[PDB]
């Protein structure tokens, strides 16, 4: 009846086992399970993610052991929070992380167990640092083809997620499926130390530790002189003369600005004499 | 701005709908009959010259640019005591 676009709140702790357990299955595809709480129709949260045994014979719906979860939920009771299960996830490192033929067969089984059972995919390969990558989807019922086939209200959270549209075969699965919005509920307490732990460990280890003399400048002078004539022949090549040769051509970069910063490296590193000492 | 978070926010655009007009009513409940000239063509009045005819309070439309070109009627029994420059309801004195 009434269906509203869902918003997925992921915890920074749940983001860990998505890429981490997925990295352990690389190259092969894994099968996980999502753990969280259903607040309402238009929003959903995943508060935890745990690792499930990887299948070396290929992913199947029987790869999830029911006594593995029954022993896990009991261990979650003695753990701080015993929250009910919600849905499943699987890695797909070998390709662009789209729902395979097994993923649709385990859909109607998991959506019978739990109401939503959001399908979540993840890939390591698409980037390293500055991209969300991952993936998510939710099955829209094929029996609804008799009814209105274009959910959801509050559109562009889908529509904008429908950008880039990610080639063809991916959105070729937009038949019988619709993706879901992933935003981050603020962990910033942990996220503030995530930046502090990362940059401090990357700043000279104490900031002190790190803080071929003339010879490095004799090797640099070959880049600061012998590179000049191959750079300064181009203005004489800009002289035609004049003018039979196709123009414009700009040879100014990148050596000029590199030798600039090359002195910026050597000047402030030589200031270590004046800085460290006295 | 963003109704894509919640669709009622698109139906909350209903707040942008507000009435505005100008009125030539003289005073109280009595409705005077006054017609004065306007130098703008009906092309502005079309909703897909020598002189125009404006109410005579129901009032008649005017564009903010047409307020300067209109002149109070000198032959009418009802003439405004206040100089007519911009729109809005203004007083109209009976001679
Ligand atoms: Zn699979």
């Amino acid at each position: 009846a009434v269906d509203t676009a869902e918003q997925v709140y992921i915890s920074s702790l749940a983001l860990l086992k998505m890429l981490k357990h997925g990295r352990a299955g690389v190259p092969m595809e894994v099968m996980g399970l999502m753990l969280g709480e259903f607040v309402d129709d238009y929003t959903v949260r995943v508060i935890d993610v745990f690792a499930m045994p990887q299948s070396g014979t290929g992913v199947s719906v029987e790869a999830v052991d029911p006594v593995f979860q029954a022993k896990m939920l009991d261990m979650l009771k003695q753990t701080g929070r015993p929250e009910m299960v919600v849905g499943w996830y699987h890695s797909h490192p070998g390709f662009g992380c789209w729902l395979s033929g097994v993923d649709i067969n385990t859909q109607q089984s998991f959506e019978a167990l739990s109401e939503r059972a959001v399908a979540v995919v993840v890939d390591p390969i698409q980037s390293v640092k500055g991209k969300v990558v991952i993936d998510a989807f939710r099955l829209i019922n094929a029996n609804m083809m008799v009814l209105g086939h274009e959910p959801r209200q509050t559109t562009s959270n889908l529509g904008h997620l429908n950008k880039p549209s990610i080639q063809a075969l991916i959105h070729g699965l937009n038949r019988h499926y619709y993706s879901i919005t992933i935003n981050y509920r603020k962990n910033e307490l942990e996220q503030k130390m995530l930046l502090n732990l990362h940059k401090k460990s990357w700043m000279e280890g104490l900031t002190l530790q790190d803080y071929v003399v003339k010879e490095m400048l004799e090797l640099a002078k070959n880049y600061n002189k012998a590179v000049e004539e191959e750079d300064k022949m181009t203005p004489e090549q800009l002289a035609i003369k004049n003018v039979g040769k196709q123009d414009p051509k700009r040879h100014l970069e990148e050596h000029v600005d590199v030798l600039m910063t090359s002195n910026i490296v050597q000047c402030l590193a030589a200031m270590l004499d004046t800085v460290v000492f006295k | 701005t963003q109704f894509w978070f919640w669709f009622p926010l698109s139906h909350f655009l209903s707040l942008a709908y507000t009435p505005t007009c100008v009125i030539g009513l003289n005073k109280d409940l009595k409705m005077p009959k006054v017609q004065y000239k306007s130098n703008c063509k009906p092309s502005t009045f079309a909703y897909p010259t020598a002189k125009a005819k404006k109410k005579e309070k129901n009032p008649a439309r005017v564009m903010p640019a047409q307020l300067k070109v209109l002149t109070m009627p000198e032959t009418c029994r009802y003439q405004p005591f206040k100089p007519l420059s911009i729109g809005g309801i203004i007083i109209l004195k009976d001679t």
